[PDB]
RNA sequence: AGAUGGUAAGGGCCCACGGUGGAUGCCUCGGCACCCGAGCCGAUGAAGGACGUGGCUACCUGCGAUAAGCCAGGGGG
RNA sequence: CGUGAGGGAAAGGUGAAAAGAACCCCGGGAGGGGAGUGAAAUAGAGCCUGAAACCGUGGGCUUACAAGCAGUCACGGCCCC
RNA sequence: GCUGGGGCUAGGAGUGAAAAGCUAACCGAGCCCGGAGAUAGCUGGUUCUCCCCGAAAUGACUUUAGGGUCAGCCUCAGGCG
RNA sequence: GUGGAGCCUGGGAGUGAGGGCGCGAGCGAUAACGUCCGCGUCCGAGCGCGGGAACAACCGAGACCGCCAGCUAAGGCCCCC
RNA sequence: GGAUGACCCCAGGCGGUAGGGGAGCGUUCCCGAUGCCGAUGAAGGCCGACCCGCGAGGGCGGCUGGAGGUAAGGGAAGUGCGAAUGCCGGCAUGAGUAACGAUAAAGAGGGUGAGAAUCCCUCUCGCCGUAAGCCCAAGGGUUCCUACGCAAUGGUCGUCAG
């Protein structure tokens, strides 16, 4: 069973799943908007929102924390200096998911876009 | 007056395409178009082409009006099968039948 | 195991009876309030790019 | 010279398959199964031609019996009276009378009671 | 595992070759039989 | 209280028309039998081959660096 | 196919004549719809004839309280002539 | 000790630290072709229709016993009556 | 006693695993859907028909074809029937 | 009965496996045939609720087909299939089922294109590293490089490719 269990598995072992989220985070923070499968998208929100919320803190601790997942100093500089500030007065919800209308041809996978909020 | 199009020797298995065809038989050209566009099946691609070709035939050759066309008749026939070898364990060789479809769409005019 | 096997050829009636549940359900579609085109609901319209009133996507 | 099968066998199968129209599944579509079904069918027809004669006589008797007990006697007593009376109207016509011409049947009953 | 066919150009020519067949009465009868049958190759083709 | 209908997810029988498949009839560039004719080739390098050979040439046929051919006689038109 | 000696298939037919379908239309193509050829094109090259198993579309009758080698005999209902 | 390359030994024969092991994925006697359509008192199979008749599963003998020869029982033709 | 009786001469067979039942015995255990003989019977080949709930050989009865006619056999006649 | 096989009348027989006998049907071929049927449509095919025959069958009619067929009477045989775990071929059932070949692993962005999870480029991630890198020899034989292609081969896709 699965009673009151939180978190998708996405058919990956523990370290692959982590990487998946970390890589999607790098891509989202880099381009502001990416397209994925709906399940990957819905799961990315929390992972990235937390990273953004820490950038909103600003301190050295937060920077080194975010650096654990994002791993890229320049990308984190962008996070703290350009991304984080526009969410100063926003209380969570820094990302949105909207579903596309067309499925992948090769496997019928339903797609969705994930973007940072205005 | 009717207009028809046939796609012969389409490399898809009849039992599969017919599922898609069944979705559009009897429907307006417009609804049939909308259905096929969001039918998550390989067959939707093929059935759509035959539909559109038949619509073209109706307008361009048979003096029928696009805004009145409906799918009067549609069916799939079995074409010749492509026989291929599938190697199995213990030196045994099976035969895969990569099957083939003859897709037919026949359009009529919905008067009134 | 000892290799189970069909004892009798399935009749045309019985094979087709099995498939009484095999018919496809047509796609559920709704008009897009902006361009009136037909598209699945709760998806961004692939024709004009609008959803929830605003332009979201370049078509 | 050589006398290959040619046309002959197809025609023979065609004869049988035609006789087997209406049968279920392969019994109407497969020669072998059609032929087997037809064997049974032929024996049934012969046997049931024989039983049809039984079937109806049995029905007539049931009906005559109902008509008799309306007049206060049973079939056995009725037929014996008719025998003593010498009325040789068979059970096919007796049943018809019982339904269509009750006055005539009522009369015949009286004759049967009297012959006793 | 190691299977039975282990190609060797030298071995092939020295065993089934034309010169090998002509050396032996039985091998000459092979060539006779194949020619009479009209074989396109009297002897296993091989590259040297 | 009583009674009796239309339902077809699908199935069955029949009819029509198709698809598949290639039987049947017709056909014959081939074969089979008998009869007759005819009957050896090779160091003057056979039988049988290899590789080549065409303005463009995969294969077959023909031919052999004179290479789908060279010379002469005969036939034929 | 076999190291080899050796084993050893399948596979014929448009039409009288290519007159083998210019050109246009849908399609990436394949395929088809018109146009055209022909006595004939379900003779269109996957080509004479085109049976059967097998698959499908349309129509008639029928079927969701019923017990079976599937028929047969009887009667009734519906459809057709 | 393992291993590459080059060699030699074979079918009642080879080779075998011996398992009747191995000798080209089945070896108490390899494979191919031939004798060859071996032989099989055994198993299977044996194709249109109608008409008349209609058995036996016993006896004797049999390296015979689930096979046969003779008799018995069936059928046809002619004759006797 | 004129019968698909009989005898004679020829042609062609098939059969040479029988089985149940009744009666008479042997064997067995006054066992076996047992075994082995004898007389008969039926099934075999009448798994065609009626009866015995169903059921080759128990009872009734030897099915050329047709009938929506009649009489019976065994067995039945309260309802299924 | 009449004169012999004409047909009628009367009577009786007519279950049947092994098997004996009789009479017929149809197939290929020959004489009949230098004939006759035949494009006003041969053979073959598909229908028929019609006619003849106990039956095997034979007619006739409509559709198909488009060049052959073949009588009365005889002759000769490669002469009739439902079974042989028969032979060859075609097509079904199981079934939209098992499976898609190492659990080293993927994600996004940008190109191309009718079409892209699968081709090209970039960034991120993972795997091998006495190898899963590199160089020879066997064997294989153009698979090498480039252009143009995607019907089939590729266990999906394909614009990519041995
Ligand atoms: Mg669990
Ligand atoms: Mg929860
Ligand atoms: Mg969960
Ligand atoms: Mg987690
Ligand atoms: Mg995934
Ligand atoms: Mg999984
Ligand atoms: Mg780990
Ligand atoms: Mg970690
Ligand atoms: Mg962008
Ligand atoms: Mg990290
Ligand atoms: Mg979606
Ligand atoms: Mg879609
Ligand atoms: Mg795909
Ligand atoms: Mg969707
Ligand atoms: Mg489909
Ligand atoms: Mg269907
Ligand atoms: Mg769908
Ligand atoms: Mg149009
Ligand atoms: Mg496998
Ligand atoms: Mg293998
Ligand atoms: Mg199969
Ligand atoms: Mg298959
Ligand atoms: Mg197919
Ligand atoms: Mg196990
Ligand atoms: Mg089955
Ligand atoms: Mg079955
Ligand atoms: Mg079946
Ligand atoms: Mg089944
Ligand atoms: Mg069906
Ligand atoms: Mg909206
Ligand atoms: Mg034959
Ligand atoms: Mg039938
Ligand atoms: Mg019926
Ligand atoms: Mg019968
Ligand atoms: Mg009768
Ligand atoms: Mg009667
Ligand atoms: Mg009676
Ligand atoms: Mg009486
Ligand atoms: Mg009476
Ligand atoms: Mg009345
Ligand atoms: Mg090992
Ligand atoms: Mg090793
Ligand atoms: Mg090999
Ligand atoms: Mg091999
Ligand atoms: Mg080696
Ligand atoms: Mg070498
Ligand atoms: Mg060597
Ligand atoms: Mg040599
Ligand atoms: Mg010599
Ligand atoms: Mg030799
Ligand atoms: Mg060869
Ligand atoms: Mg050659
Ligand atoms: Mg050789
Ligand atoms: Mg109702
Ligand atoms: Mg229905
Ligand atoms: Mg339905
Ligand atoms: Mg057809
Ligand atoms: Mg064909
Ligand atoms: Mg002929
Ligand atoms: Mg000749
Ligand atoms: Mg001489
Ligand atoms: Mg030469
Ligand atoms: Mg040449
Ligand atoms: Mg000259
Ligand atoms: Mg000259
Ligand atoms: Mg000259
Ligand atoms: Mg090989
Ligand atoms: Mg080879
Ligand atoms: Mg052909
Ligand atoms: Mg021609
Ligand atoms: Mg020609
Ligand atoms: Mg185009
Ligand atoms: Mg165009
Ligand atoms: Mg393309
Ligand atoms: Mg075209
Ligand atoms: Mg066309
Ligand atoms: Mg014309
Ligand atoms: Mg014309
Ligand atoms: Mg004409
Ligand atoms: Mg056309
Ligand atoms: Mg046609
Ligand atoms: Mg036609
Ligand atoms: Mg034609
Ligand atoms: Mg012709
Ligand atoms: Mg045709
Ligand atoms: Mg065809
Ligand atoms: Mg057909
Ligand atoms: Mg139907
Ligand atoms: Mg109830
Ligand atoms: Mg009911
Ligand atoms: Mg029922
Ligand atoms: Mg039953
Ligand atoms: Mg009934
Ligand atoms: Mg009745
Ligand atoms: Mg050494
Ligand atoms: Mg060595
Ligand atoms: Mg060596
Ligand atoms: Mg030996
Ligand atoms: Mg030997
Ligand atoms: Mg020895
Ligand atoms: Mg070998
Ligand atoms: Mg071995
Ligand atoms: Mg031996
Ligand atoms: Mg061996
Ligand atoms: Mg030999
Ligand atoms: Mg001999
Ligand atoms: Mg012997
Ligand atoms: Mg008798
Ligand atoms: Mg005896
Ligand atoms: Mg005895
Ligand atoms: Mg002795
Ligand atoms: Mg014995
Ligand atoms: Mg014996
Ligand atoms: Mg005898
Ligand atoms: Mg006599
Ligand atoms: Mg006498
Ligand atoms: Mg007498
Ligand atoms: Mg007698
Ligand atoms: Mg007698
Ligand atoms: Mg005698
Ligand atoms: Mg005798
Ligand atoms: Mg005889
Ligand atoms: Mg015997
Ligand atoms: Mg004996
Ligand atoms: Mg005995
Ligand atoms: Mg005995
Ligand atoms: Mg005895
Ligand atoms: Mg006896
Ligand atoms: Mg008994
Ligand atoms: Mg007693
Ligand atoms: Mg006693
Ligand atoms: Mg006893
Ligand atoms: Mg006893
Ligand atoms: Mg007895
Ligand atoms: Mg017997
Ligand atoms: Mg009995
Ligand atoms: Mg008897
Ligand atoms: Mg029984
Ligand atoms: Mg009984
Ligand atoms: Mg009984
Ligand atoms: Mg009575
Ligand atoms: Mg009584
Ligand atoms: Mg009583
Ligand atoms: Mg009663
Ligand atoms: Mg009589
Ligand atoms: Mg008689
Ligand atoms: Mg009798
Ligand atoms: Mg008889
Ligand atoms: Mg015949
Ligand atoms: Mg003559
Ligand atoms: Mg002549
Ligand atoms: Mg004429
Ligand atoms: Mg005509
Ligand atoms: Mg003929
Ligand atoms: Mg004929
Ligand atoms: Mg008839
Ligand atoms: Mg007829
Ligand atoms: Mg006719
Ligand atoms: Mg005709
Ligand atoms: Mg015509
Ligand atoms: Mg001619
Ligand atoms: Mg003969
Ligand atoms: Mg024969
Ligand atoms: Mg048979
Ligand atoms: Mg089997
Ligand atoms: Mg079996
Ligand atoms: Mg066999
Ligand atoms: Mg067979
Ligand atoms: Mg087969
Ligand atoms: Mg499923
Ligand atoms: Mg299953
Ligand atoms: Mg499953
Ligand atoms: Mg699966
Ligand atoms: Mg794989
Ligand atoms: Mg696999
Ligand atoms: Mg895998
Ligand atoms: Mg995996
Ligand atoms: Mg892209
Ligand atoms: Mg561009
Ligand atoms: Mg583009
Ligand atoms: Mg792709
Ligand atoms: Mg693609
Ligand atoms: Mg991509
Ligand atoms: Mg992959
Ligand atoms: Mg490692
Ligand atoms: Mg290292
Ligand atoms: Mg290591
Ligand atoms: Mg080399
Ligand atoms: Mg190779
Ligand atoms: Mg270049
Ligand atoms: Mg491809
Ligand atoms: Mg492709
Ligand atoms: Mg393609
Ligand atoms: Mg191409
Ligand atoms: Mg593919
Ligand atoms: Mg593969
Ligand atoms: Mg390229
Ligand atoms: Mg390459
Ligand atoms: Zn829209």
């Amino acid at each position: 069973m699965r009673h009151l269990k939180s978190g998708r598995k996405l058919n990956r072992h523990s370290s692959h799943r982590l990487a998946l989220y970390r890589n999607q985070a790098k891509s989202l923070l880099t381009h502001g908007r990416i397209t994925t499968t709906v399940p990957k998208a819905k799961e990315l929100r929390g992972f990235v929102d937390h990273l953004i919320h820490l950038a909103k803190r600003g301190d050295l601790h937060a920077r080194r924390l975010v650096l654990r997942d994002l791993q890229d100093v320049k990308l984190v500089r962008k996070l703290f200096d350009e991304i984080a500030p526009r969410y100063r007065d926003r209380q969570g919800g820094y990302t949105r998911v909207l579903k596309l209308a067309e499925r992948r041809r090769g496997d019928g996978a339903p797609l969705a876009l994930v973007e940072l909020v205005e | 007056m009717e207009a028809k199009a046939i796609a012969r020797y389409v490399r898809i298995s009849p039992r599969k395409v017919r599922l898609v065809v069944d979705l559009i038989r009897g429907k307006s050209l417009e609804e049939a178009r909308n259905i096929l566009r969001y039918t998550n099946k390989r067959g939707a691609y093929f059935v759509a082409k035959v539909l559109e070709s038949a619509a073209a035939n109706a307008v361009n050759n048979h003096d029928m009006l696009e805004d009145r066309l409906y799918v009067k008749a549609a069916y799939v026939d079995e074409g010749p099968a492509l026989k291929r070898v599938l190697p199995r364990a213990r030196g045994r060789a099976d035969i895969i039948k990569k099957r083939t479809s003859h897709i037919t769409v026949i359009l009529g005019e919905k008067h009134g | 195991a000892k290799h189970p096997v069909p004892k009798k050829k399935t009749s045309k009636a019985r094979r087709d009876a099995r498939r009484s549940h095999h018919a496809l359900t047509p796609p559920t579609l709704v008009p897009c309030p902006e361009c009136k085109a037909m598209k699945p609901p709760h998806t961004v319209c692939p024709e004009c790019g609008y959803y929830a009133g605003r332009k979201v996507l370049e078509v | 010279p050589r006398a290959k099968t040619g046309v002959v066998r197809r025609r023979k199968h065609k004869k049988i398959l035609k006789l087997a129209k209406g049968y279920w599944g392969l019994r109407s579509k497969s020669f072998r199964k059609a032929r087997e079904t037809l064997f049974a069918a032929g024996n049934y027809a012969y046997a049931h031609r024989k039983r049809r004669k039984r079937d109806f006589r049995r029905l007539w008797i049931v009906r005559i019996n109902a008509a008799c007990r309306q007049h206060g006697l049973n079939y056995s007593t009725f037929i014996h009276g008719l025998k003593k009376a010498g009325i040789e109207v068979d059970r096919k016509n007796l049943a018809d009378l019982a339904v269509r011409e009750p006055q005539v049947f009522a009369e015949l009953v009286e004759r049967a009671k009297a012959a006793q | 595992m190691k299977r039975t066919w282990q190609p060797n150009r030298r071995k092939r020519a020295k065993t089934h070759g034309f010169r090998a067949r002509m050396r032996t009465p039985g091998g000459r009868k092979v060539l006779k039989r194949r020619r009479q049958k009209g074989r396109w190759r009297l002897t296993p083709a091989v590259r040297k």
